RNA sequence: AAACUCCAGUUGACACAAAAUAGACUACGAAAGUGGCUUUAACAUAUCUGAACACACAAUAGCUAAGACCCAAACUGGGAUUAGAUACCCCACUAUGCUUAGCCCUAAACCUCAACAGUUAAAUCAACAAAACUGCUCGCCAGAACACUACGAGCCACAGCUUAAAACUCAAA
């Protein structure tokens, strides 16, 4: 199915980014999945202190990995993930653009005399 | 309803705590069960609208920086007077600032509360001060 | 309602158990 | 028969139903921008809906986003990401002095 | 359509061949999912 | 503890103010509920308890919002009287 | 400028001083207040200790540490302490409920420092170790 | 009845009109109920599209004088 | 199982499916779907070999090919979740329910029985 | 009590009765002790309100039907 | 009072424990239960009813074996209290709460409301609870106490569970 890798990388030059991710990126492709897109959310200071291998963390760089991936990918890549010395933090989650939303009329009231009963 | 009860038989009755009605009733008249709870409530509710006036600026910039805090809000059964208590300052200095700024703020504040049509007829507001032990303080004065 | 039942059960299974325990 | 007699139909004066802020759109756990308005800003604390005044269905997204994009690193826990306070402020409670 | 619509996707898709040039691609780009919304339902985007 | 430091719950004093600044904090933590959280964490409440206790705030909450509806909606009559004498 | 009761933001460009110093220099009052005695310590944005004081160590015993005169007191001598090494401006860090919380504050200004902020660090358990069963009292 | 529907879209339309309703006279006719008039008539005449029929409807009572402001 | 290069069963009768680029159908194969995708097409090919009309779901063969299907994947669930108390249940009414409609089926068209018996690999058993 | 003055000077100009005014209890199922032995009751009562001011029925209402008298209501 | 003083405060490192706010919501599951995040699998039935025992489940406590152990904590010890205190109050600590693999099969396991279908007109209806009923089916009941007992039987249960009487006794319960 299509997934969501958001992926926060150990604060690096240039260089050292885009091996991570060029490293990352073919982990995927190795395990079956058909990358779609890379996005850069950009370097910022994290929102609270981190500790990843031995090291603590307070910048990260913030990167999206859009991707189709058979669903036994998921489990070898979070493994691939934990190893990875330069990923501070890194989650699959189901991509948010598959689930559709559904219409809304409006705010329905609700009955008081259910409220006290149930 | 719930536990607590509602079967009044005049529960469509207009509510109407005035001063006026007051003299105008039964002498054997005694509070029904759940006439204390509309007591109980209206007294909640003028909290409700004082604790709102303190701490917008609106109303008052002196009185927004004092910053009060309400500790007790309990009107009387008569109608004729409201209770409400505000917790004291430790510098006896600071709580001459207070009560003189709440003391003229008050009449104001009857006009005010005379905005909430629902509450227009409110007796004039007695600021008691409660909370701080102000008499220990007033012991320390001496 | 009131446990008057139930408190004698509760007293015959407690006697039961202490006799038990005894032989 | 008569012409005058009323006709069945639906209620043309009909008012739509009620929207909270968030109806229709999608509520992404990157977007803490929109995640920390629902927050308090001193101890960041979630929002009852009686405060945000979003329906059920928005109320449960913005938690479940919130508290997917503190535990992975996007947003603050224990305050509101100082970078949000001068916001729109949607909640209706009132803090300071 | 669907099917017509996936197959022009793929072209934009990541592969081995242009991995290097699109991952350095990335790095001087930034792309945002912020923004807030007010009481009247209006999205407010950052100001960038 | 991995957090920024003297951002969460931290007022800044005007003028002096300490008492003023002191009740604003104290207002804070009231109205996100952390005080009353503090208190009940002094020892364990059991779940059944818990329950017991949720079930009846929330009963009475309902109760007192409905309660304060009727008196709002029955004071629009507390007008003087409109036909005195009859 | 309008006052902000939100404390300046390090790395910011803030107008706000204090005898020169900025928001990150000025020194940190920590309060403990238990239900059973106020401990005091003042240190430096360095994490250097400067002064402490407890109800304890200023003579009172048992249930007489346990009372807002005792950390009043205990106030005093921190400050007191703490104004020889330089100390006029101070963050006071308050963690607990007893009834030093407020007291010891006031200590703190009576002995000669100065106030900018108040910040609650009471410790609250986001689900942690279970507490002590109820007393049946 | 049928009228509701023209009553509907004039006031989503229109608003309330700033002439003010006289309840007391029996035979007190409303700009809403002028602009349900004139709707009526050019039905009559065979116009049967909806969306076509209120804007000539508009057209014709601003040739009569009527202050017709639209709300948005 | 079908291979992981079957395609959907909603992408599989779309034409001109047969000349998109290679990375297209894996992207509409079952390697790239959930198992209830894998499902939906051993259900659809019971439904080819068994019944006579392929198209009618709401038939008491449909709904026993239909079941069977839910059953085999329960199987494989609890193979690897042996303490799954939920599922254990929902498999051992599932198998009730396909007796009960393998009963009913054998009381009204024996001949269409046995076709599903052998078709879907089920030893009728009478109950004790 | 808008129509108490209405209604009570319509009773006395077509010479007939209006009881506006609390209705205390028992004026028609004990009215010989109240007014005597010999009162005559009402042939007719005609409600142009049947109900109390806290929205119940008029208590005579009911106490009409015991007396056999014939209402007329709004 | 005892207790600790290898103690306390600040800062940093840090789990096989427990999951503020949301939740003023009332959802999911057969019930038991389920409220930090993510992914995978996944929530029977195109009539209905249908078991103390068949089949599969079943909080807490408990048993067997190997682990984890922050915190809580029967028992136990200590410190008070008291006429006594093998209690309530304070401190310490263990079984245990947790994980794994097996057992045990009990709850005020309770909306104290059997499933399914239908009705709001009759009489609204002993009372209270939770408005009053109809059809249909399964289970169950027939004064109290003896009795969550005896015996029998089955059971990984061996101070256990399920099923479950009789005699004497009373005019009540
Ligand atoms: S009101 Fe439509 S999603 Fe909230
Ligand atoms: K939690
Ligand atoms: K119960
Ligand atoms: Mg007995
Ligand atoms: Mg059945
Ligand atoms: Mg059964
Ligand atoms: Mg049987
Ligand atoms: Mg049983
Ligand atoms: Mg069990
Ligand atoms: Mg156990
Ligand atoms: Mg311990
Ligand atoms: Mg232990
Ligand atoms: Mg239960
Ligand atoms: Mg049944
Ligand atoms: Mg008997
Ligand atoms: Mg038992
Ligand atoms: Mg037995
Ligand atoms: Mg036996």
């Amino acid at each position: 199915p299509r997934y969501e890798l958001a992926l926060i990388l150990k604060a690096m030059q240039r260089p050292e980014t885009a091996a991570t991710l060029k490293r990352t990126i073919e982990a995927l492709m190795d395990r079956g999945a058909i990358v779609r897109d890379l996005e850069n959310l950009g370097e910022r200071a994290l929102p609270y202190r981190i500790s990843a291998h031995s090291q603590q963390h307070n910048r990260g760089g913030y990167f999206l990995v859009d991707f189709y991936a058979p669903t036994a990918a998921v489990e070898s890549m979070v493994e691939h993930l934990s190893r990875d010395i330069d990923v501070i933090r890194g989650n699959i989650v189901k991509h948010p653009l598959t689930q559709e939303l559904k219409e809304c009329e409006g705010i329905v009231p609700v009955p008081l005399a259910e409220k006290l009963y149930s | 309803k719930v536990w607590y009860e509602s079967p009044s038989l005049g529960s469509h009755s207009t509510y109407k705590p005035s001063k006026l009605e007051f003299l105008m009733r039964s002498t054997s008249k005694k509070t029904r069960k759940e006439d204390h709870a509309r007591l109980r409530a209206l007294n909640g509710l003028l909290y409700k609208a004082l604790t709102d006036l303190l701490c917008t600026p609106e109303v008052s910039q002196e009185l927004y920086d004092l910053n009060v805090e309400l500790s007790k809000v309990s009107l009387t059964p008569d109608f004729s007077a409201c209770r409400a208590y505000w917790k004291t300052t430790l510098s006896a200095e600071q709580n001459a600032h207070m009560e003189a700024v709440l003391q003229r703020s008050a009449a104001h504040m009857r006009h005010l509360l005379m905005s909430q049509q629902t509450l227009r007829n409110v007796p004039p507001i007695v600021f008691v001060q409660d909370k701080g032990n102000a008499a220990l303080a007033e012991l320390d004065q001496l | 309602k009131n446990v008057l039942k139930i408190r004698r059960r509760k007293m015959n299974h407690h006697k039961y158990r202490k006799l038990v325990k005894k032989t | 028969s008569n012409e005058d007699l009323p006709i069945s139909m639906e209620n043309p004066y009909k008012e739509p139903l009620k929207k909270c802020i968030l109806c229709g759109k999608h509520v992404d756990y990157k977007n803490v921008q929109l995640l920390s308005q629902f927050v308090s800003p001193f101890t960041g604390c979630i929002y009852g809906r009686h405060i945000t005044g979003l329906c059920g269905k928005k109320q449960k997204e913005i938690t479940k986003a919130i508290k997917r994009a503190q535990i992975m690193g996007f947003m603050p826990v224990t305050y509101k990401d100082p970078a949000y306070l001068k916001d729109p402020k949607v909640c209706n409670i009132r803090y300071r002095e | 359509r669907e099917v017509l619509q996936l197959q022009e996707e793929v072209k934009n898709f990541i592969t081995r061949e242009n991995l290097e040039a699109r991952v350095e691609a990335a790095l001087d780009s930034r792309k945002n999912y912020n923004w807030a919304i007010t009481r009247e339902g209006l999205v407010v985007r950052p100001q960038r | 503890a991995k957090h920024l430091k003297f951002i969460a719950r931290t007022v800044m004093v005007q003028e002096g103010n300490v008492e003023s600044a002191y009740r604003t904090l104290n207002r804070i933590l009231t109205m996100d509920g952390l005080i009353e959280d503090i208190k009940h964490r002094r020892y364990y409440e059991k779940p059944c308890r818990r329950r017991q206790r949720e079930s009846y705030e929330r009963c009475r909450r309902i109760y007192n919002m409905e309660m304060a509806r009727k008196i709002n909606f029955l004071m629009r009559k507390n007008r003087a009287d409109p036909w005195q004498g009859c | 400028t309008k006052f902000s009761i939100y404390p300046p933001i390090p790395g910011e460009e803030s107008s706000l001083r204090w005898a020169g110093k900025k928001f990150e220099e000025i020194p940190i009052a920590h309060i403990k207040a238990s239900h059973n005695n106020t401990q005091i310590q003042v240190v430096s944005a360095s994490n250097e200790p400067l002064a402490f004081a407890s109800c304890g160590t200023e003579g009172f015993r048992n249930a007489k540490k346990g009372t807002g005169i005792a950390a009043q007191t205990a106030g005093i001598a921190a400050a007191a302490r703490a104004k020889q090494k330089g100390v006029i401006h101070i963050r006071v860090v308050v963690k607990g409920l007893g009834p030093g919380r407020l007291s010891a504050m006031h200590g703190l200004i009576m002995g000669g420092l100065e106030v900018i902020s108040i910040t609650d660090n009471t410790p609250i358990p986001h689900x942690g170790c279970r507490p002590r069963k109820a007393r049946k009292l | 009845y049928h009228e509701d529907r023209i009553r509907a879209k004039f006031y989503s339309v229109y608003g309330s009109g700033q002439r003010a309703f006289d309840l007391f006279n029996p035979n007190f006719k409303s700009t809403c109920q002028r602009f349900v008039e004139k709707y009526t008539e050019l039905q009559k005449l065979g116009e049967t599209d909806e969306e076509k029929l209120f804007v000539e409807t508009g057209k014709a009572l601003l040739a009569e004088g009527v202050i017709l402001r639209r709300v948005g | 199982d079908p291979p992981p290069s079957t395609l959907l069963k909603d992408y599989q009768n779309v034409p001109g499916i047969e000349k998109v680029d290679d990375v297209v159908k894996r992207l509409l194969s079952l390697e790239m779907a959930n198992k209830k995708e894998m499902l939906k097409i051993k259900q659809e090919q019971f439904m080819k070999k068994i019944v006579a009309n392929p198209e009618d779901t709401r038939s008491l063969e449909a709904r026993i090919i239909a079941l069977s299907v839910k059953i085999r994947s329960y199987e494989e669930h609890l193979e690897k979740h042996r303490k799954d108390k939920a599922h254990k249940r929902y498999l051992l009414m599932s198998i009730d329910q396909r007796k009960k409609m393998l009963k009913n089926l054998r009381n009204t068209n024996y001949d269409v029985f046995e076709k599903i018996c052998w078709g879907l690999g089920i030893e009728y058993t009478f109950p004790p | 009590r808008q129509f108490s003055y209405l209604i009570e000077n319509m009773a006395r100009d077509c010479g007939e009765y209006a009881h506006t005014r609390y209705f205390r209890g028992g004026m028609l199922t004990n009215a010989r002790l109240l007014f005597g032995p010999t009162v005559r009751l009402p042939d007719l009562i005609i409600f142009l309100h049947t109900l109390n001011n806290i929205f119940e029925p008029h208590v005579a209402v009911r106490d009409a039907a015991k007396m056999n008298i014939p209402t007329v209501g709004i």
